[PDB]
């Protein structure tokens, strides 16, 4: 396994004007690895019993040596994973990459609703009352099959059965993230990474001296970042409410989720019909998907530069990224007709600018 | 095309193509045409 | 007997098809109905002055800009990922094949630096085609394999020889024929 | 290969031209071809009869060769210690071995009446053969013995049935127990995941009406769920008869009198019936408001504006007195 | 085939096959052909024989007079090339299209070269005639000689000779030839050399074909076919292209030199072959008398005069044997063997008595 | 000739149509698959219907198992 080693991560060949850029999915990775060293020094300490769930992490803080630590950066590294996946995504949203990375852009699609889950099995862990909430919305929310629910629940409602099985998925699922890693990358290296400038090119140069080192220096920057956040904590990248015992016949007077769910918890604010809500959600991903074989939906023989540079009509990734940045703002906000007439605005051009990219 | 592995994208294309002219329908049948038949 | 029945429609399709055969070239019919040749046609005069126009000419100077920085012509844009641009480099003559590789390391080595060139380098045409009528010839070539050898879906053998025997002919292109061996020191395929 | 060999020097185990564990009397030939001949003159063993186990000929080596404490095996040929520079010189007059160091290093091969090159010829490892090898050395010429069944007795004729039907129904029947056993198993395991037999859901509860006051709304436990109970007051009651003329636009037509049997007694399930928060006072109806996605109820339980999809569910109820109520 | 329109399937299923299932509709009362060479000519100079048996499968050929004995030291090749290129692109039609449409008809078709002549060839079924006639002309109306073809066709150029060192007869045959005309016409190899791979670019193949390949050198051959239909479809080829112009070309008299060769090899016997030459060739009066005289000796029966007088009075002879070759304008006869290598002195001897007492017949034999 | 040509090209005009029916021959022979697993299908979401529908569709052969417990109460 160390020829592997060397023929993959050492001798390997990139073209000399791979960027910053190119360097975010070693960065997610990485959050993963340290993600997984502390969840499991987690886990030795944890109680998953809906009796004293709260109070077990509470332990963790007061009581044990080193304690709040492994809590802080478990929670702030999440942050961070999310981050840098978004900025993995548009980066190949701006390049075209699925031209011809077929297989990986469905893998890291796969990869994708992997975190998603992992991410939310998680948030119930604590057991306070947004966690109480949220999973009983999100339960209804895949309500429309008869008796799933109280299945997947074990239970008429949220309870300690639901907390052990979801600590036990919560175990499981980075692992199999790992798998699909491999699997990832295996499609990548198939082929061979795109340029900034999307040409071919035979100035090539070998990883280990000079991509290695920024991959490195990225990753102190990475490392530095973490720390201060979990230290000193900056921003208030989770809400309070999360701090007080659940209630099972009272909810929470304001609710904001984590913010890596605000854009779609927007949605459900905006979109009538809960049916719609579910399958806007169903439709994007279908179109994201679609994007894997674009060389097929047209005769014109296609190229990876989108001509963006200095361009005044700008790119519909453009028009998506900010179009989800407001729903995010949006999704913060209380519910008023205003702020969802401006969600709906903001829902349609989200909508539009995914369908369109396809029209090439 | 000939002399070629891939096989099982091209169903899925057509399947996702499918999909989404299913959802779409479904959509503008619950979202907008039975309402507006209230006020017609 | 069912089959034979289906034959008997499929049979009945193709010969209406058949008999409709011109023997010589005819003009296509048009890509629009005549309802949005009405429309476009009546609102061409705003249409065109205040919004096709200068987004066509916007266009064209955006992507001249950007490849007179870099040196590049437009048809150093296409990759040889693609199958009939593949052929089409390989039926290239010498010169235009060594101007071309010249051509993507200067580009490559100037988007490193991120330095423009001197407005005396940059007076050249870039939108010259300098490959259609390699293109053209590749366009046929891989059409009349299709013709002749793709019209149905074969049957094989599955997973032997290192492809997986649904249709491929380069070994462990595919997940499920990675890792062609566990003891040795492997080998390569261009060696055989 | 991944094995070592064991060449080296021991104190143990003296070298092979000192003590060798075979029998050592080999007979020498001026050339391997000879020994075709022989092979053709010899008698041997194993063309003449016997019937007895006590008949069988005596090994030509003796038992009694290796010592030692706790040695279960007591008979060993080859060895690989070392041999020293100058070794023991082998006796041919004995009919000893002369072979590799024994050759090179030592004067065995010499011979007074005889040019050297042609005297170092007999000395390949070819031109040495056992005693008794002619006679004993067996030469197979089947696997099969004569005095054992092979398929000969067992193969099914001419004249013979056809077996496909009942090979494949075995191996079909297999198949369809192993089947059945898989759908059980899977069909358990996920039984498993079902609720269990202790919660039931069962159950009925009575309330008592006497302390309510006019405008207030008291909350009851039933099933797991929240239920309100609103004693309204007359404009509360105008409020949701006046919007009986705009039935036409509701989402969930219904009218105040069969949501309220008693009219000055409102009861509801107090959970939202979009994604199951529970909605708080006021909106804009005077009614209800649900904080996740921000449905209004009015003073009757119907759903006036947002995304739920249903008025408030009535629950299962009597009146048993004039200040009593009965759910479930 | 996009479906079917018959859908009656096996008409005949279950019937024995010794039990007939003809009509008295499918009787007929037989009129021979006619079978009598039928010759023609086009405007344009191309010249057709024609010939019916009745037979179901029909043989078409064409015929061109250029062979390599026409080559020179700036051409050495380039008939092997043209024959090695043969059903390649042409002006309406690709390579691939023709080789898998001669292969779906079902027949067979084939290029060979001579010393003196280069044919193409065909054969199926005679309802196929008129879509067979295009293909063959083709190659000689308008190749198109693209590089890429050339390229990919060289090897076979190389293996042609490596297969020929397990065959040694045709090896003989070879030396003979090279030994007896040295350096020109019929000695000229058959094959591409080394140094016959530098000339091997487009122009010179075109070049040398603009001198032989006119109408006026070519005999279009037909046996099994409608000799009307014939010149129809033939005519129907030429009416609308220019084909190449005609030439006043010359040719030189061989010049036979003889000599000696040997070429050693693990092969267990000494294989012999000795030669004289045939003045005139096939142009020659005396084509009747050495086809005779090498029935007298023995071809390639057991009352042979070298039959009786070599194989059955020596024990360490596997074969002997005359033979004879012509060509338009010179040829050889001779003698060829195979010996117990210990003694050729002896097989020299043997041949030498031999050709000493050809001069004399006697009626009996004779 | 050029009726002869004219011919040869046209002989594959209609490949998307030999395509369609190779479409059909191979879902032909592939859609049979979908019995054996609709049965198995079946056979893991019975026990979930209703004591009635379970009933209903085994014509009433199928009834609720006899362990010998849970019997009428007098
Ligand atoms: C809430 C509202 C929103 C809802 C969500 C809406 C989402 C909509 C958008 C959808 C986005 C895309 C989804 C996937 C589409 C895939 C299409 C496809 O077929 O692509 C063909 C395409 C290649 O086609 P081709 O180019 O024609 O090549 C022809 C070759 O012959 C082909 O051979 P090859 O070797 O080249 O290819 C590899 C081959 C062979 O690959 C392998 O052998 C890899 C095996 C790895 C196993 C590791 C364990 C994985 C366990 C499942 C995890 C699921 C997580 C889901 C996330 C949510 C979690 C809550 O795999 C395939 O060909 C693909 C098979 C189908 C994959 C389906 C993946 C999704 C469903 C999986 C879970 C199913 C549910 C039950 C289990 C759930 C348990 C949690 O393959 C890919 O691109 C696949 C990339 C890898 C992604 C999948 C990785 C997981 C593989 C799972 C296999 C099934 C077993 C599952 C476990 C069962 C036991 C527990
Ligand atoms: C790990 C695997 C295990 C090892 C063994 C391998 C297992 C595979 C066996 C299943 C395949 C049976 C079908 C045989 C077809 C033979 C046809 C032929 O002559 O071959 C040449 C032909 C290709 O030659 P070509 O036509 O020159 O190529 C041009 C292109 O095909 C482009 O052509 P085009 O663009 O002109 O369009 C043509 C297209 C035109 O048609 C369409 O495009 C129709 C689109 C309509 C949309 C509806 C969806 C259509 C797909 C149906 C899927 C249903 C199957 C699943 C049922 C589940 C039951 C529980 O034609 C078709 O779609 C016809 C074939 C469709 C068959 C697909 C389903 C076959 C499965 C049957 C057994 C099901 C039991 C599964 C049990 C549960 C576990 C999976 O082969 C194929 O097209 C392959 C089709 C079958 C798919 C590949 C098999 C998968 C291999 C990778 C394993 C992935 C496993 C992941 C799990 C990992 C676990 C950890
Ligand atoms: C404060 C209190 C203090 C109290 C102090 C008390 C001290 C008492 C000490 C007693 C020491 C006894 C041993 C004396 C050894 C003398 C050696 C000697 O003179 O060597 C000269 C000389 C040495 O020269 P050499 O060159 O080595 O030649 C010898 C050969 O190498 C030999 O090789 P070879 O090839 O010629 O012979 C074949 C070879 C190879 O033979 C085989 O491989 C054959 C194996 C056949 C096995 C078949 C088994 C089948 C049945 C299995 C049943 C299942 C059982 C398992 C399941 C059961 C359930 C659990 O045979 C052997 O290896 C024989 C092994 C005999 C083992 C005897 C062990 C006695 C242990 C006594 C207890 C000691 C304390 C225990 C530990 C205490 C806690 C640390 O050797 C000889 O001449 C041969 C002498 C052999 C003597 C053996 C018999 C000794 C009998 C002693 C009786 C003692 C009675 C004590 C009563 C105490 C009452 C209080
Ligand atoms: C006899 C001589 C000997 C011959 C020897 C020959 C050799 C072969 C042996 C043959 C001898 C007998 C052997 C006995 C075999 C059978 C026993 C057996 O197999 O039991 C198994 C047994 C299973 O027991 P079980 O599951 O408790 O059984 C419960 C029953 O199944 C009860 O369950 P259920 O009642 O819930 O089942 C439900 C069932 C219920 O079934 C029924 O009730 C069907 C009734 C059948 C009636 C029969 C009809 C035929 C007879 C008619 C008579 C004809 C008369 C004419 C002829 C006579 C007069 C001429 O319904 C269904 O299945 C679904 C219905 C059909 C689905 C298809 C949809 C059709 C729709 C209908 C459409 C029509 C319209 C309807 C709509 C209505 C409106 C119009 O094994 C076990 O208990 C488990 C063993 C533990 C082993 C675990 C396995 C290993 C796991 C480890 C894996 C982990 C390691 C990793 C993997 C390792 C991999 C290597
Ligand atoms: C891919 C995942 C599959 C999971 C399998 C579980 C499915 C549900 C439960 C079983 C359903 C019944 C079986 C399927 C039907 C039979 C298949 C079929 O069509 O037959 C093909 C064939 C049937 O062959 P046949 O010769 O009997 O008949 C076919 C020929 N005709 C059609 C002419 C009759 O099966 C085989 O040949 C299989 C060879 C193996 C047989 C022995 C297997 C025993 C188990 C060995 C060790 C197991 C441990 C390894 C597992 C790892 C985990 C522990
Ligand atoms: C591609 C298919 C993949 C299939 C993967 C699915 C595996 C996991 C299956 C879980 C099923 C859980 C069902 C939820 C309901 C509650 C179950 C339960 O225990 O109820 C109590 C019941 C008993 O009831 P009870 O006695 O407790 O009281 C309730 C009474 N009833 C049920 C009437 C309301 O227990 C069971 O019977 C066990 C459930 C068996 C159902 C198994 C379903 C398997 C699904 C696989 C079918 C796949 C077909 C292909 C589909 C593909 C389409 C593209
Ligand atoms: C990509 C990998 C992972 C991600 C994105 C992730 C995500 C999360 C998140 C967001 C939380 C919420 C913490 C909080 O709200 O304070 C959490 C908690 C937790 N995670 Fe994970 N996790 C990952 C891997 C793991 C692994 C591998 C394990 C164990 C093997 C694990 C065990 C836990 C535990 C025990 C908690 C409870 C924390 C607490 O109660 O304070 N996690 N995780
Ligand atoms: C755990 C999640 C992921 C990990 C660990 C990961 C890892 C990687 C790595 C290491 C690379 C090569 C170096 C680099 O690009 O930084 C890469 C490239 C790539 N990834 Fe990911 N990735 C993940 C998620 C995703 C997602 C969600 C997508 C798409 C939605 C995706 C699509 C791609 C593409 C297209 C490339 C190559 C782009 C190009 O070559 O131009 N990945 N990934
Ligand atoms: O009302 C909500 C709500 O709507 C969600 C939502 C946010 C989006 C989530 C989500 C949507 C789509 C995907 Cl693919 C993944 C997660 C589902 C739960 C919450 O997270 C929540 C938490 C606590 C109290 C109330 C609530
Ligand atoms: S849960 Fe009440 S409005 Fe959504």
């Amino acid at each position: 396994f160390m020829s592997l080693f060397r023929a993959h991560l050492v001798f390997y060949r990139c073209a000399l004007n791979l960027n910053s850029s190119y360097n975010f999915g070693f960065l997610v990775a990485m959050t993963f690895v340290l993600q997984i060293i502390t969840g499991i020094t987690l886990a030795f300490r944890y109680t998953s019993e809906a009796s004293c769930a709260f109070a077990s992490v509470q332990h963790l803080v007061r009581e044990v040596a080193a304690g709040w630590e492994f809590r802080m950066l478990h929670a702030t590294t999440a942050s961070f994973v999310f981050l840098c996946i978004l900025i993995h995504m548009t980066r190949g949203l701006y390049n075209w990459s699925y031209s011809y990375l077929t297989t990986a852009w469905m893998s890291g699609l796969v990869l994708y609703l992997l975190t998603i889950a992992t991410a939310f099995l998680g948030y119930v862990l604590p057991w306070g009352q947004m966690s109480f909430w949220g999973a009983t919305v999100i339960t209804n929310l895949l309500s429309p099959i008869p008796y799933l629910v109280p299945w997947l629940l074990g239970g008429y409602y949220v309870s300690d059965v639901t907390l052990k099985r979801f600590f036990v998925l919560h175990f499981i699922l980075p692992f199999i993230g790992c798998i699909i890693i491999v699997l990832h990358i295996f499609y990548l290296h198939l082929n061979g990474s795109s340029n900034p400038a999307g040409i071919d090119t035979a100035l090539k140069v070998a990883f280990y001296p000079h991509m290695l080192m920024t991959d490195a220096k990225c990753l102190s920057y990475l490392i530095g970042l973490i720390f201060l956040q979990a230290a000193f904590g900056l921003m208030e990248l989770s809400h309070p409410d999360n701090s007080i015992p659940v209630n099972r016949f009272v909810t929470p007077l304001h609710i904001v989720p984590e913010w890596y769910f605000l854009a779609y918890y927007a949605v459900l604010k905006v979109i009538p019909s809960k049916t719609g809500g579910l399958l806007v959600f169903m439709s994007s991903l279908i179109n994201l998907g679609l994007l894997s074989e674009i060389r097929a939906l047209n005769t014109r023989m296609l190229i990876r530069q989108q001509f963006m540079t200095r361009n005044v009509v700008s790119g519909w990734v453009i028009i998506w990224v900010y179009s989800m940045i407001f729903l995010i703002i949006i999704g913060s906000a209380i519910p008023q007709a205003t702020y969802i007439l401006y969600g709906r605005l903001a829902t349609i051009l989200y909508l539009t600018t995914g369908l369109v990219l396809c029209l090439y | 095309s000939y002399g070629n592995g891939t096989v099982l994208m091209p169903i899925v294309r057509r399947v996702f193509i499918g999909a989404l002219v299913g959802i779409y329908a479904y959509a503008a049948t619950d979202v907008v045409l039975i309402p507006g038949y209230a006020q017609l | 007997q069912f089959h034979r029945e289906i034959g008997k429609l499929f049979a009945s399709y193709s010969n209406k098809i058949t008999a409709n055969s011109p023997v010589q070239y005819v003009p296509s019919p048009p890509t629009k109905g005549k309802v949005r040749r009405a429309l476009s046609s009546a609102l061409m005069p705003v249409w065109f002055k205040f919004f096709r126009g200068p987004l066509d000419r916007w266009n064209l100077a955006v992507m001249a800009k950007y490849l007179r920085d870099h040196g590049l012509m437009y048809d150093d844009l296409y990759s040889d990922k693609e199958p009939v641009f593949a052929r089409a480099l390989e039926l290239l003559p010498p010169d235009i094949q060594a101007a071309r590789f010249r051509r993507l390391m200067r580009g490559t080595y100037l988007n490193h630096l991120r330095l423009y060139l001197p407005v005396h380098e940059q007076n050249y045409d870039p939108f010259i085609p300098y490959m259609a009528p390699y293109v053209e010839e590749a366009k046929f070539q891989l059409q009349e394999e299709e013709e002749l050898l793709g019209y149905h879906m074969w049957e094989g053998v599955w997973y032997s020889g290192g492809v997986t025997g649904f249709g491929d002919k380069e070994p462990g292109e595919h997940f499920l024929v990675a890792l062609p061996n566990l003891y040795g020191a492997g080998g390569s395929p261009m060696q055989a | 290969s991944v094995h070592s060999h064991n060449i080296r020097p021991d104190k143990h185990e003296l070298p092979a031209s000192e003590v060798p564990l075979y029998y050592n009397r080999f007979d020498q030939a001026d050339h391997p071809s000879l020994w075709q001949l022989e092979e053709e003159q010899q008698r041997k063993h194993l063309d003449q009869e016997v019937t007895d186990v006590s008949q069988l000929v005596e090994p030509v080596s003796s038992p009694h060769q290796t010592e030692g404490w706790f040695k279960r095996l007591r008979y060993w040929h080859y060895k690989e210690t070392a041999e020293p520079t100058f070794p023991r010189t082998p006796d041919l007059s004995k009919g000893e071995l002369a072979a590799g160091a024994t050759v090179t290093r030592t004067s065995v091969w010499h011979d007074p009446n005889e040019p050297a090159i042609v005297s170092v010829s007999r000395f390949a490892p070819d031109n040495f053969r056992a005693v008794g090898f002619a006679e004993n050395v067996p030469n197979p010429e089947s696997t099969n013995s004569d005095s054992h069944p092979d398929f000969r007795e067992y193969r099914l004729g001419p004249g013979s049935v056809d077996r496909r039907p009942f090979v494949y129904f075995m191996s079909a029947s297999y198949f369809f127990i192993t089947a059945s056993m898989m759908r059980s198993f899977l069909c358990k395991w996920v039984h498993y995941w079902w609720v269990s037999r202790d919660m039931l859901a069962a159950g009925t509860t009575e309330v008592d009406l006497r302390p309510i006051q006019e405008g207030m709304t008291a909350v009851f436990k039933w099933r797991g769920k929240p239920v309100f109970v609103r004693h309204r007051t007359a404009e509360d009651i105008a409020k949701a008869q006046a919007d009986d003329a705009l039935i036409g636009t509701m989402k969930d037509p219904q009218l105040d009198s069969e949501r309220c049997p008693r009219p000055q007694w409102l009861i509801n399930i107090g959970v939202c019936t979009h994604l199951g928060c529970i909605p708080t006072d006021g909106g804009n109806y005077g009614g209800w408001f649900c904080p996740c996605h921000g449905s209004h109820y009015d003073t009757s339980g119907r759903i006036r504006l947002g995304p739920a999809p249903s008025n408030l569910e009535l629950p299962p109820t009597v009146f048993l007195d004039d200040h009593t109520v009965k759910l479930g | 085939y996009v479906g079917k329109e018959n859908t009656k399937g096996n008409v005949y299923e279950g019937i024995p096959l010794d039990q007939s299932i003809l009509e008295p509709a499918d009787l007929r009362d037989y009129v021979p052909p006619h079978s009598n060479i039928q010759y023609s000519k086009l405007d344009n100079g191309l010249r057709i024989a024609s010939m019916d048996r009745g037979g179901l499968t029909a043989s078409l050929g064409l015929f061109v007079h250029a062979g390599t004995r026409f080559e020179d030291v700036t051409n050495f090749g380039v008939t092997h090339m043209i024959q090695n290129l043969a059903f390649a692109s042409t002006a309406h039609l690709s390579l691939l299209r023709t080789v898998k449409t001669i292969e779906v008809l079902g027949a067979n078709a084939g290029c060979v070269v001579g010393r003196e002549h280069l044919v193409y060839s065909a054969e199926c079924l005679r309802s196929h005639m008129p879509l067979l006639v295009p293909m063959l002309t083709g190659n000689v109306l308008f190749p198109r000689f693209l590089p890429w073809e050339l390229k990919a066709c060289k090897e076979k150029l190389i293996m042609a000779r490596k297969r020929l060192e397990h065959m040694p007869d045709q090896m003989v045959s070879e030396l003979l030839h090279t030994t007896a005309w040295h350096n020109n016409t019929l000695g000229h190899k058959l094959h591409c050399t080394e140094r016959s791979l530098g000339h091997y670019n487009p122009d010179v193949i075109r070049h040398y074909m603009l001198q032989h390949f006119s109408p006026e050198n070519m005999v279009f051959v037909g046996v099994n076919v409608n000799h009307d239909e014939l010149c129809t479809w033939l005519m129907r080829a030429f009416v609308d292209y220019n084909a190449i112009p005609p030439s006043k070309r010359t040719v030189a008299s061989p010049v036979y030199t003889g000599g000696d060769v040997r070429l050693e090899t693990p092969s267990p016997h000494a294989h012999m072959a000795i030669a004289f030459e045939t003045p005139g060739g096939w142009n020659g009066g005396d084509l009747v008398a050495y086809s005779v005289l090498q029935t007298i000796l023995g071809g390639g029966g057991m009352y042979t005069r070298l039959y009786l007088n070599v194989l059955n009075q020596n024990e360490w002879v596997e074969s002997a044997m005359a033979f004879n070759t012509q060509y338009t304008d010179s040829g050889i006869f001779g003698l060829y063997m195979l010996a117990d290598p210990t003694k050729s002195a002896n097989a020299v001897k043997v041949m030498a008595e031999q050709f000493g007492k050809m001069g004399s017949v006697t009626k009996e034999e004779l | 000739s050029r009726a002869v040509y004219a011919k040869l090209w046209a002989s594959t005009a209609q490949y998307t149509q030999r395509r369609h029916y190779a479409w059909y021959q191979i879902w032909s022979r592939v859609i049979p698959w979908s019995v054996p697993w609709g049965i198995f299908a079946m056979w893991m979401v019975f026990p979930a219907m209703p004591v009635e529908y379970r009933q209903a569709l085994t014509f009433g052969i199928w009834q609720k198992p006899n362990i010998g417990t849970h019997g009428p109460d007098p």
